[PDB]
Order: structure tokens, then C-alpha cells, then sequence
DNA sequence: ATCAAAACTGTGCCGCAGTCGGCCGACCTGAGGGTCGCCGGGGTCTGCGGGGGGACCCTCTGGAAAGTGAAGGATAAGTGACGAGCGGAGACGGGATGGCGAACAGACACAAACACACAAGAGGTGAATGTTAGGACTGTTGCAGAT
DNA sequence: ATCTGCAACAGTCCTAACATTCACCTCTTGTGTGTTTGTGTCTGTTCGCCATCCCGTCTCCGCTCGTCACTTATCCTTCACTTTCCAGAGGGTCCCCCCGCAGACCCCGGCGACCCTCAGGTCGGCCGACTGCGGCACAGTTTTGAT
């Protein structure tokens, strides 16, 4: 069946549903995989406690969802609907993260 | 006993103004005395106590002395001061540099007399752009000069040009802005450079505040610094009514007295000119209303006993209401005034049984104001009643200044009160066509006397002058009143040493000293609302007596409604206890 | 569990129930919104005292008292929050100090 | 261990930004979001080992992440104190 | 000897005043504490956590649901104005976001 | 007669067009808008009105009534917009 | 001689490079202090100030406002635009954290 | 009036200065901006050894107190270079007297 | 007798800035209940490296000005163009300062 | 692809606040020398929980293929901001005139810390006791995409 | 206007996550009485700020206007994105092991707090006072705007 939904469709129920929910978005393993290679960098014989991990990943999925936030403001605002490494520049130099 | 201790310095280093190029010793140790004036004085003779004054002020110059001329309003002392300037020029052949300085209100004139009565002595000027400046700065650089006006300002603004002259005889005009010791133009005159001659010259003796200090006894002297820095107050300990004042220090003002001989020179009015008639002046008491009494008299408790500093607005509350414009939107919140809103103040109530009367009996009237936003709302009635008058205060520019005075003194100037400012002008009205002169509040000076009166008190007063000094029962007015007039006629000691720190009649210092200590020991007893009395003090003669008392029964047949507003009510309540 | 001193650490936890059950007759709280509302006040506790302590410092005092406190609550809660925060601290000090 | 910044998948970036409220998103922003996710774990976890080395445990604490979020600036409820 | 009167119930309160007091006084503010100050700051804090919880009981009450849950307390913080400038700076764990689409994103009204 | 305070310019809008552009072009404009002056003007009564109700309360508690500088560096100083210079 | 007048923008550059390159106040001392006693007016209605708070105002102030425009700056030409408009101030501002 | 004695890092932000230009010196509005500076940097650098004797349970400020803060606070290079410094410095002190 | 009242801790560490001062403050400062005897030291060596270190910077930007007097522009300067510096003193505005000379590349007019 | 017209930029000189070096006053704070509670640190034990390995199962990622719809470049009408000129005008110095408030020095009763006694309030456990959200399992309407 | 496909509700269903007692341990907070020092109260001095006006001297802000470089609306093309489907695979869950290790006691010296002197490093006004430096003045490049 050509029952193919247009673009916008999908993108808003997903919109819709992500935003309803409340759980992680990030897998846990490679998310735990990942932290624990960052801080190999810094120390040999590390120990994770899982809310160490937990609270790690709380505060980066928050810090993500915040920053595409203000990238979608920073695409809405160059006349566009598409997000862009330049705006994601742009959000982290206003902000102060970066400069 | 000091004066001879200070007679002492003086004799000491008395010997700087001619090395470096007793009191009846140092004022007569060296005498020339020559009654003609220098051949090259131009346009018009000399009365002969100018030339008194002029000899005076050359022995001044030959005691090597700083001396001071301080007489009064309308007594010349221009002329005397040029005349003295070519005296020193040709008589003497020193020819400068010389400066003077004078207010920019009166540069003009300045510049004027030295062009009718010494056009041998060039007289620059400066004013105006810096292009002007600045051709005047190439000019003077040289050496090209002969007389240097300019303004208070322009020292401070050309420093380094008349620093880098050595200079040999200022004259410095209106002394009374020169009297404050952290002026910073005071400060500039004095480290400025060690110039040689230097003359104060004003009509003011010592006022606002303590004795002459200040001014007289420190910047034109610098000795008196060294033999003062510690006996300045020893010597103002005079600074309660017979004992200390009266009996024991009658000796300590002789001795400010015979301090201050040398050094002045104030000749009365009074004594040759003396076309100034008089001035009768008469006390007028306004009272509170309303909002004025008990209302406001809540807000003193319920205030203090807000706006800072209240000794400011107990000014206003007795000048006049709703100058705040916070009441205003209470008592006539829908911004139209009309007869009994604006009418409410006392001294209002006042001027509107007042000056109908002189309006028919014909007396123009000058009427001076602090609280420029009271000159306002008087012209906001003044508009509203509808009789006719003019404005003048600091927002002139100078132009509508010196033309405005065309306008008031025409034949058929039918503008009758002519609404002034006390601070404003500088001494360049010269208006004679008034007669009446009010007052509403008194300064912190006597300058509003010595000022306002004179504005009227002019070469040409031809009536006499009708004095309304307002004031209101129990407010602060009564203690500015008292405060003022009573410690600083402080100079009444002045005023009385001017005779015989003048011609000096002998029996000035001791009797006619005793006669105004007379006024000065009535302070008890001159400290302790009817249309007779107060319209027969505005009046002059009889056809002004008749025609009040027919004003009287013109009024009198129309039914007066009353004087004024009552305590309305719940604005009363809402003014005070609702504001936070 | 054989004896080895379970360690006492403290919370808010039942007086945050406390508050619940007047507030709300018949709600129940989860435990993750309990360690929610533990840390909350932890940290409300934190920056008002924290403010205080700079007070003291700068008046040059050397005690923390409810006029230091009261201004503390000024400096860090926002507008109608401050308002009724002083409001409810002045009411409780004064029922302190008048009653008992 | 080598390279696990990818496990951070496609689709997880994409449901990020769903929450986010991104409409449409382009395809380099895979590598730049990739890149600004490890910076800010550099620095909370450089902040809360320093924590840790300094306490003589050889253990990373869920205080000891909560203390390095809370002095950089981003506090976090609901992990203890 | 009284029998007991804690200084909670003295000043009506719910917060443990004595456990404040002892919290500013060796938490090292400053060297003295005054002894109305731990009842001023535990009325303070008894008021923050009964507005939080008020709201957050209100959204419960909005999702039929009796049990309140980090979610709910999320809605009520950034639904409310000045809880939210409060809060600034605060993630509060499995929170998610307000639910909210721009303005821009939705679809063509005609097409 | 214009004796009401309602006819003089206000206070606000003191803070001119030419004194806007110049912090503009210090901070790096090259062209600038008509309606930027009413919204930096707008800017700038939020941020004083924030820091000046500090200063006053770090003052009424105090207890004086003179706004000194060492209460404005400490009100900058809280909201994180610290300032050297003045606070020694 | 008359027709010498620059092309539109050169006037705009130079003035960029004197006033960074320059160091003053650029807002007036006495319109600010006006201001700045207006608004304490609006809190606390009898309050006296002093020369160097009035000057730590100021200094604050202007640097706050020339961060502002150097982030509009940046909003600006991410717009593919020169000239500044308000709905960038409202963008830095809502993005920096100041609005919401 | 008994004029009263407000001390600062004045002569000792001078004694710096002369150290590494000899020949240059300083204003008095720049020496009142290195003396909040150094007041400032002091009370972080407190601040957060406080902070860290509090969350180990611990009642004194030491050597590893500050210098953990000073790790923490510092970036990167002027951070191992300040507590190179700092180390230097308190061996130096130990040893010697 | 006293033996040596002399050698301030400040000279044993050879540093040059107050260790006493510094020992005090921390002491009546009321940060921690008490205070080693060797955190100071090492304290007051830490603010002599980062004094020393704008002024270093801050010096070698009154050279190129050609100017023997360190202003406030030069404090910003030196702060503001090390990049660690200007991560230190990031949220911190240096008064009677001024901007950095930066000028955008699409601003000014070459084509 | 050359010249008029302004605009910085050196030099240089000349007064001017303003660093700065002593001067000693003149202290008030730091160093040293003793005493002694007390806290931190070395050392043992021991549950405990985090690393790791493995089995299994399935939802969720990778990859490709088709359509298509926003991104971007080119174009042009429109207007709004910029450079410049000119004439009022308000900042800016300086003044007058009191008046007050804040910083700075002694005396002192509220008040907060100390330190014991002791009981009762608050954690840790547990154990039913419900119970309440969660999880498949289906009925049933509201939005979307060619009809 | 009608198939159709996720998504919100309607009513069971294990289970697990809270909420009541419970006795209970313990440590922690009132209660109450010596006690001492931090905070306030009033008296005097000084100096900087406030409510009002003045009086000049200017750079500088406001208004007009000509002119054009910009912002924005339209259109066309095109490629980078979404949507769908479908094969596979690592993530999730359970469970088991298995030692490193965090934390709790225990005991005992170093060490920092407190105190008491007492000499001198630091502030700090004067006292010039030297000079580094802004503000005019004069030649000389050095870009821009026409051409
Ligand atoms: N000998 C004289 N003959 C005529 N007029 C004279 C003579 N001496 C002085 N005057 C008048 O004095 C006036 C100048 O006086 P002035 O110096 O202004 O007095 P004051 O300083 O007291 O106001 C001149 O206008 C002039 O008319």
C-alpha cells in the first residue's frame, strides 16, 4: 500500500510522544562504556557505583534536550525548520560554553 | 589686647612690598597729597570725597598696603577705580601689566568706562569663542597690552596665559563671591602667583555668616594667616543680650573697630548724593489655612514629631499648597483651578485684598520669590485673574535680560507687578518706576534687603518705597525671619563703623555706636488681620483714603461664600495617614 | 543481618509526609519525588544560610540572627514568594516568642 | 575501548532532539552533538575524580557526581542531598 | 522540669527546629546563632516544601493519579512562574520537558 | 498654563540615541535598526531595577540610607555579574 | 568640495575602531544618575547615594549592554543580515537566560 | 579621628611587579583592581576547601585541602602550575625551619 | 628574652605575600573549625603565581603601548587574550576596562 | 588604472596631577615560647556490591530505495537607515545655604554558649496488608491521505 | 467523502512498592542553671550628600534631507532529508561467582587552639618632588572616493 505519510507527520507525533514520556533516551551500556573510557582517561583503577552512572546520564540527556532547545530557537530564528552545526555554534557561543 | 600685637607684624614685615619690588602708624607713615586728579581722565569731574577715596587708596598704594573700597549702592566706585588705574599709569610711570576682573554682567560697562575715561590705556577683553580667545591669547603673548578685562571664569580657563605673566595690580570687583576660602577660584587666585596689588572691591560688608574673615582678613592679606591660624576665633569670641553682648564686649568690637580702620572705606548714601528718599518698611503677618493648620500640623507628628530634609518643604507648606502636585490630585483632582482652590494660602488671600487697591491707586509694584515653581502658580492666578505683569528669573538668556527692562519702564507700561526672583539678575535691573516692593520670603541673607531694595533704591526713586516683608504665624518663616534678621545684623556693628571707617565724624564711634546698640538691646522688645491697619501702611494720602474705604464699600455691597476653604473632609484624613 | 551498626544517616522524609498529609488528605508520595524534596530543602537550606553568612561577614557581626535570616529570604526567593515567606517566618517568630 | 563515542547512536540522537522539539534535523549534526557530549562529560568527570582522588577511595560516588555538576553550575535533584 | 515541649510545637511549625539549629551551628556560617533564627528558617523551608507539594499534588489530581512522581513535581516547578526562576538552574531527575511544540513546526492550515 | 510636572521629557528616554549607538558600535555594530533604541532602553530598566533593589535591600539591612558602593559590588556580585575595582 | 561624503558603512568602521579603541564612560554621568535615582525611588523613597555607587552603576551597565551587542552582533549576521533588529535582543537574551 | 587602618595586598602586589619588571609601574586604580583580584581568587579558593572539608566529614583545612581546590578551581595549565608552585613552596617551608 | 623575633613565615617559604595575613583571614574567616600549618603557606604561594602572572602578561602589554604604567587596559588586555586567564576571570567585568579590538569578517566591506 | 580630501600618526614641547620615596609616628599585628584537649591517622575486620562471565530473547539499529519539499541562489521593487549641516540646549563646572547622616570612640545588661540528665522522638526492620500503578487485550473515535 | 493507523480510553491482573504498627535503640534535643562577651545607646566630630536655585561655556544632541545599500518577497532548481521495510545483533534481563574495598571501630601521639608577651612590618599623612603623560602644534604618510 502507498500509505508513506508526508514529512511532518511522523516528526510531530514523535515530537508529541517523546515529550509525554519520561525515560532514558540513551542506551544504557554504551552510555556506561563511554563514561567509563572518559574517565580511564583520568585515573586506571576506577569503580562505577550504577547511580554514578545514572546520575551522569540524567544530567547529560537534560543538558542535550536544553541545548537542541535553544538550537531549534537559533534555526527558527535564521528562517529555517533544519537544525545546523551552526546554530548548535551558535547556542553554545551566546550561552558561553565555548567562548 | 592684640591690635598692637598685629600692629606688630605689620611693622615687622612691612618691608616685603617695597624690598621685593601702631595701625595709625602704618595708615599715615607715609603721606602725598594732591587734590587734582591725573591730567588724562576724560569726560566728566570728580566729586570731592572721590577724590577723598582715590587719595586714600594712593596712600594705599604707598603704604604698599592691600586695601579695600566697600561703599554703597549707586556711589561710584568705576570711576574712582579707573582713576586710580591712571593715576598709577602716568603719574607713577609704571604702565602695568594691569588686571582687573569683574562679573560678565557688567564687563560691557566696564569696557565702556574705560573707554570714556582713559582711552590713553588699550583695554583688551575677553569673552565670546575661543577663536576670539585665542587671537587675544597671540596678542597677549607679546607683551601688547595695557589693561586685561576678563571675568571670573576665564582665570581658571586661561591659567597658564596669565600665569605666565608676572603680574603688578589686580582689582577684583564683587567680593562677595571671592569671599569663600575653598572657592576653587579662590584657590586659583592664590596659587596663582605671587601678584603684588590686589584690591576686593564690593558693596556688602561681611554677611551669611561669622565676622569679615573670610574674605577681607585672609585672601587680600597673607601675614594674617600667620598671626591668625590661632586668635581667629579669640578675636570672634563676640561672635547674651547686655551682659556678654552689651556691657563687657563693647571693648571688643571697638577693637574690631580699630582692626578694621586701615583697610575700608564704606561712605554712606546718606551723607552727599541722598536722592534715595527712605524706606519705610513694614512687617505684614499671613497665617496658615485649612491644609496649613491642624491638617498639616498631623503630617509634622505623623511625619516626624516623607520627603527629606523638611526644613526645605516647611518652606513650601507656607509659601503655598499643592506644590507638591501630590495634594493637587486630592483637593482638585480634575486639573482646572479657578477662585478658592488656587486662593487657599494665606499670603494669597492676601495678595488679593492687597493688590486691587494699588492696581486703582496706581502703585507699581516689584515682587522678588525663592521657589521659582510659587513665581509659577502666582502667574498661573496672574493669568487667571487676569491683571497684567511680567516674568524674569535664570531662564532669560541674557537677551530677553537686557531687553525686558524697555517693556517695564514705558510711560504706558500698563504691566503693574512685575515678578522677579531675589537671586536673579547679578545687579543689572535699574529699574526707579516701581514703588512698591513686597517681599514673600526671606533668604538666608540680607543680600535680599541689600539687594531688592536697591533694585528700587536706585538714582531716580521718586516716591516712597512700600515694603511687605510677609510672614506667617508659627511657621519656620518666623525663625528664618528672626534667624536671618536678627545674627546677621551682626554688620548693624558694620553699619555703624562705616561712618567713621569712612570721613570719621569723632563722635560716630562712641554716641551714634550707642544709638544703634539702642536697636541692638530693643531685641526683647521688638520681637514681642484688619483692613484698617494694614491699608493704612500701604497708604500714602487721603484720595487713597477715600478711595479704599469706597474699594471697602464696593465690596461690601456684593456680599463678601467666606474668606476661604474649610477643613474636603475625607481628603483631609486621606492625605496624611494613606500616603506610606 | 547480623549487628554491625546500620549507620543513622537523616532526612526530611517524614516531616516532607508531614506537610503532604496537611496539604493533601489522600495522596501518596513516590520515593524517587521523596529524595526529590530532600534535596530541595537541602538545598534552600543551603543558599539561605550561605547568604546569611555573607551578611554577617560584611555588617561585620558574628551572628546569624532572623534579621539576617529575613534578608536572606529577600535576596534569594523571587517577588510573591519572598513576600509570603517572610510572612510566614514573622508569624512563626512571633508565635514563638509571644506563646511560650 | 576504542572509539564507544559511536554507541551513541543515530536514532538516540534523533529521539533527543524529538524531546526537544526538533522538527528536522540535518545530518552533521551527528558528529558536532558526538563532540559537545564528550566535552561536557570531560569536564564532570575530570570534576568529580578530582572529588573522589581527593577522598583516598578508589570508587566514583554518585555524591561525588552530584558535587561536580553542582560546582559547575547544573544542580541535580534526586540523587541524595 | 517540664515533661517536654519541642521547639516546633512551641512556634506551630512542622520542620524539626532543633535539627535546623544544630545544621546552622556547626555547619559553619558563622560562630554565633541566634536562637530565633532556626525558627524564622524553618518556617521559610516549611512554606517552600508546602507550595511545591501543593502543586505537584494539583497535577496528580489532573492525571488521575494518587501517587505523586518526579514528573509531576517537573510541572508543577516549570508551570509555575516563580518556581521556575527559582529553579533555574535545577534538573530535576526523570523529569522530561513541558510539553510544548513551536509555533513554526505545525502543519499547513491550507494545503 | 502648564503648571503639572506632566510636560517635561522623562527620565527614561534620557538615555539618547547617539549614547545607544555608541555601546553599539563599541560592541561591534555596523548597522542598526530604528526599534533597537526602545528595546535596549527596555534592557537596561530591567537590569538596573534588578541590581538597584539588591543595593537597597543590602542597605535597609544595614540599617542606613546612603547606597554605598561596596553594597552595589556585592549585589553585582550575587547576580554573578562580578565586578573588580571598587571593592577593595 | 562638497561632494566628499563617504559611502554608508565607513563612518560606521571608523567609529568601531575609535570607540574600542578608546576607554571611557559612554553614557552620561549626569542623565544616568537621574536614572539610576528614579528607579531607587521606585523601592525605597528617601535613599541618598554616593558619587562611586553611581559610578559602579555605570560601569556595570555599559559592560552589560556592550555583551548584549555583541551577542546580537552574532545573532544578527547568523541571519544572514547586517542590520540588528529587536527580535535578536529577544533571541540573546532567550537564549543567554535572561527572559525565560 | 583616629584614622582607621584599611590593608590590602598593595606593597605586596608591588613587591611582585618589581620582581618581574623591574622598571615599570603600576596605577592606583589598577593596583585597586590586582588587590580585588587577589581578595577574590581567596575567597574561591576558600570557599572551596571549605566545601571539601565538609563533604569528607573532616574539621580542618590542610595542604590537600587547598590543593585540591586549587585543581578545581584552576584551568589546566595555570592549575598544574599553581599547585607546582604551592608544593614548592611548603617544601621549601617544611625543610627549612 | 625573646630569642629571634624575626623571620616571618613568609620569608622561610620565600614567597611574597603575607602568610600571617593570609593564616588570619582564613582563620577568622570562618571557613573550616581549624587551620594546618602549612595550607596558608601553600595558599599564599598560589596567589604570589597568579598575581605574578597578569602582571607578567600585563606588563608585556604596556610595552607595546609604549607606556611604563600599568592602566586598566592593560589588565584587560593581558586577561582577556590569555585564554586561561580569560577562563578564570570569565564572568568578571574589569572596571574602567574596555572591549577587545574585534571586528566581525563579513562587516567589513573588501568586495 | 592617478590624484584631491580627510584621517591617523608620529614627534615635540609644556604644564599637571599623581606615583613614589623617605620620615618617622606610631602602633597593632605577627612571631616565639609554653600548655594541653582532640582529631586524624595507622591498623583489622567484614559484609557488600561492583566487575565479569554467560544464556537467551527480542526490540531496535543499519542500510537501502523512492519521493519530495525545504535550502539556497538569483532577481527586483521598496524604504529605511546613514552621512552631513545647522542651530538650540543641557551637560558641566563652579557657588550659595543650611542640615543631616555615617564613620568613629566608652559602658553595659540581653543573650548565646557550656555542660550536665534524660527521656522521647526518629531511624532500621518487618511484615502483613492492601493497593496502586503497570501490562497485555481488546472495543472505539478522532486526525491524515488519496478520493 | 472514505479506508486506515496510531493513539487515547475500558475493564482484569500479578506484583511490587508504599504505609501501618512495633518495639526498640539510641542519640539527640529540651530543661535548667553558672557566665561571659558581642551588640546596642548615647555622646560629640567631620565631611560628603541633599533640596533648592543661580551664572556662564561650550560640545553635542535633535531635526531635515538626500541618496542608496540594504532587507525582503518571488521564483526555480536540486539534493539532502524523511518514511518504509527488512535482515541481524547487541542490549536487556537473570543469575552466578568472587574478591577488591568502603566503612566502622580502636588506640595513641602530633598539632593546632589559646595565651602571653614584645619587637617591628605595615599604614599613613606629610613633604616635596620627578616625571610620565595628556593636550596643543606641525609635518608627513595613508587610506578612501572618484576617475
Ligand atoms: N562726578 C560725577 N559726575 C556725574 N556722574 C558721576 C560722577 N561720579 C560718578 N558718577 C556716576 O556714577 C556712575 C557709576 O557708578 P558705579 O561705579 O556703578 O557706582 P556703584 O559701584 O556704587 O554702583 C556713573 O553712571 C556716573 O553717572
Amino acid at each position: 500500500k502507498p500509505h508513506r505519510y508526508r514529512p511532518g507527520t511522523v516528526a510531530l507525533r514523535e515530537i508529541r510522544r517523546y515529550q509525554k514520556s519520561t525515560e532514558l533516551l540513551i542506551r544504557k551500556l554504551p552510555f556506561q562504556r563511554l563514561v567509563r573510557e572518559i574517565a580511564q582517561d583520568f585515573k586506571t583503577d576506577l569503580r562505577f557505583q550504577s547511580s554514578a552512572v545514572m546520575a551522569l546520564q540524567e544530567a547529560s540527556e537534560a543538558y542535550l534536550v536544553a541545548l537542541f532547545e535553544d538550537t531549534n530557537l537559533a534555526a527558527i530564528h535564521a528562517k529555517r525548520v533544519t537544525i545546523m552545526p551552526k546554530d548548535i555554534q551558535l547556542a553554545r557561543r551566546i550561552r558561553g560554553e565555548r567562548a | 589686647l592684640l591690635d598692637q600685637t598685629k600692629d606688630t607684624r605689620i611693622t615687622h614685615l612691612l618691608r616685603q612690598t617695597n624690598a621685593f619690588l601702631d595701625y595709625y602708624n602704618v595708615a599715615h607713615r607715609i603721606k602725598e597729597d594732591i587734590k587734582k586728579q591725573p591730567s588724562i581722565l576724560v569726560g566728566g569731574t570728580l566729586k570731592d570725597y572721590q577724590i577723598k577715596g582715590l587719595q586714600w587708596m594712593v596712600s594705599l598704594f604707598n603704604n604698599h598696603l592691600n586695601g579695600i573700597l566697600a561703599d554703597e549702592m549707586g556711589l561710584g566706585k568705576t570711576i574712582q577705580t579707573i582713576s586710580l588705574l591712571t593715576y598709577l599709569y602716568e603719574m607713577k610711570n609704571i604702565r602695568g601689566p594691569y588686571l582687573v576682573i569683574v562679573p560678565l554682567s557688567t564687563l560691557s560697562n566696564w569696557s565702556s568706562e574705560f573707554a570714556k575715561w582713559a582711552p590713553t590705556l588699550r583695554t583688551i577683553s575677553f569673552k565670546g569663542s575661543p577663536n576670539e580667545r585665542k587671537a587675544k591669547q597671540a596678542k597677549i603673548r607679546a607683551g601688547e597690552f595695557d589693561v586685561v578685562l576678563t571675568t571670573f571664569e576665564y582665570i581658571i580657563k586661561e591659567r597658564a596665559l596669565l600665569s605666565k605673566v608676572k603680574w603688578v595690580h589686580m582689582i577684583i570687583d564683587e567680593g562677595h563671591r571671592m569671599k569663600n576660602a575653598q572657592s576653587k577660584l579662590s584657590l586659583t587666585l592664590n596659587t596663582h602667583y605671587h601678584a603684588d596689588y590686589r584690591l576686593i572691591l564690593t558693596g556688602t560688608p561681611l554677611q551669611n555668616n561669622l565676622p569679615e574673615l573670610w574674605a577681607l582678613l585672609n585672601f587680600v592679606l597673607p601675614k594674617i594667616f600667620n598671626s591668625v591660624k590661632s586668635f581667629d576665633e579669640w578675636f570672634n569670641t563676640p561672635f547674651d543680650k547686655i551682659e556678654l553682648s552689651e556691657e563687657e564686649t563693647l571693648l571688643v568690637i571697638r577693637r574690631l573697630h580699630k582692626v578694621l580702620r586701615p583697610f575700608l572705606l564704606r561712605r554712606l548714601k546718606k551723607d552727599v548724593e541722598k536722592e534715595l528718599p527712605d524706606k519705610v518698611e513694614k512687617v505684614v503677618k499671613c497665617k496658615m489655612s485649612a491644609l496649613q493648620q491642624i491638617m498639616y500640623q498631623q503630617m509634622l507628628k505623623y511625619r516626624r514629631l516623607g520627603f527629606n530634609n523638611q526644613i526645605m518643604q516647611l518652606k513650601k507648606i507656607c509659601n503655598h499648597p499643592f506644590v507638591f502636585e501630590e495634594v493637587e490630585d486630592q483637593i482638585n483632582p480634575t486639573r482646572e483651578t479657578n477662585d478658592d482652590i488656587w486662593r487657599v494660602a494665606g499670603k494669597f488671600e492676601l495678595l488679593d485684598r492687597i493688590l486691587p487697591k494699588l492696581k486703582a491707586t496706581g502703585h507699581r509694584v516689584l515682587i522678588f520669590f525663592q521657589m521659582t515653581q510659587i513665581m509659577d502658580i502666582m502667574e498661573d492666578f496672574l493669568r487667571y485673574i487676569n491683571i497684567k505683569y511680567l516674568r524674569l528669573d535664570g531662564h532669560t538668556k541674557s537677551d530677553e535680560r537686557s531687553e525686558l527692562l524697555r517693556l517695564f519702564n514705558a510711560p504706558d507700561s500698563e504691566y503693574l507687578c512685575f515678578i522677579l526672583s531675589t537671586r536673579a539678575g547679578g545687579l543689572g535691573l535699574n529699574l526707579q518706576t516701581a514703588d512698591t516692593v513686597i517681599i514673600f520670603d526671606t533668604d538666608w541673607n540680607p543680600h535680599q534687603d541689600l539687594q531688592a531694595q536697591d533694585r528700587a533704591h536706585r538714582i531716580g526713586q521718586k516716591n516712597e518705597v512700600r515694603i511687605l516683608r510677609l510672614i506667617t504665624t508659627n511657621s519656620v518663616e518666623e525663625v528664618i525671619l528672626e534667624r536671618a534678621y536678627k545674627k546677621l545684623d551682626i554688620d548693624g556693628k558694620v553699619i555703624q563703623a562705616g561712618k567713621f571707617d569712612n570721613k570719621s565724624t569723632s563722635e560716630e564711634q562712641e554716641a551714634l555706636l550707642r544709638s544703634l546698640l539702642d536697636a541692638e538691646e530693643e531685641r526683647r522688645k521688638k520681637r514681642e488681620l484688619k483692613d484698617s491697619e494694614i491699608n493704612e501702611i500701604l497708604a500714602r494720602n487721603d484720595e487713597e483714603m477715600a478711595v479704599l474705604t469706597r474699594m471697602d464699600e464696593d465690596r461690601s455691597k456684593k456680599e463678601e461664600k467666606s474668606r476661604l476653604l474649610e477643613k474636603k473632609r475625607e481628603e483631609s484624613e486621606s492625605a496624611a495617614v494613606y500616603n506610606g | 543481618g547480623k549487628k554491625r551498626r546500620k549507620t543513622r544517616k537523616e532526612s526530611y522524609a517524614i516531616y516532607v509526609y508531614k506537610v503532604l498529609k496537611q496539604v493533601h488528605p489522600d495522596t501518596g508520595i513516590s520515593s524517587k519525588a521523596m529524595s526529590i524534596m530532600n534535596s530541595f530543602v537541602n538545598d534552600v537550606f543551603e543558599r539561605i544560610a550561605g547568604e546569611a553568612s555573607r551578611l554577617a561577614h560584611y555588617n561585620k557581626r558574628s551572628t546569624i540572627t532572623s534579621r539576617e535570616i529575613q534578608t536572606a529570604v529577600r535576596l534569594l526567593l523571587p517577588g510573591e514568594l519572598a513576600k509570603h515567606a517572610v510572612s510566614e517566618g514573622t508569624k512563626a517568630v512571633t508565635k514563638y516568642t509571644s506563646a511560650k | 575501548l576504542r572509539d564507544n563515542i559511536q554507541g551513541i547512536t543515530k536514532p538516540a540522537i534523533r529521539r533527543l532532539a524529538r524531546r526537544g522539539g526538533v522538527k528536522r534535523i540535518s545530518g552533521l549534526i551527528y558528529e558536532e552533538t558526538r563532540g559537545v557530549l564528550k566535552v561536557f562529560l570531560e569536564n564532570v568527570i575530570r570534576d568529580a575524580v578530582t572529588y573522589t582522588e581527593h577522598a583516598k577511595r578508589k570508587t566514583v560516588t554518585a555524591m561525588d557526581v552530584v558535587y561536580a555538576l553542582k560546582r559547575q553550575g547544573r544542580t541535580l535533584y534526586g540523587f541524595g542531598g | 522540669r517540664a515533661k517536654a515541649k519541642t521547639r516546633s510545637s512551641r512556634a506551630g511549625l512542622q520542620f524539626p527546629v532543633g535539627r535546623v539549629h544544630r545544621l546552622l551551628r556547626k555547619g559553619n556560617y558563622a560562630e554565633r546563632v541566634g536562637a530565633g533564627a532556626p525558627v524564622y528558617l524553618a518556617a521559610v523551608l516549611e512554606y517552600l516544601t508546602a507550595e511545591i507539594l501543593e502543586l505537584a499534588g494539583n497535577a496528580a489530581r489532573d492525571n488521575k493519579k494518587t501517587r505523586i512522581i518526579p514528573r509531576h513535581l517537573q510541572l508543577a516547578v516549570r508551570n509555575d512562574e516563580e518556581l521556575n526562576k527559582l529553579l533555574g538552574r535545577v534538573t530535576i531527575a526523570q523529569g522530561g520537558v513541558l510539553p510544548n511544540i513551536q509555533s513554526v513546526l505545525l502543519p499547513k492550515k491550507t494545503e
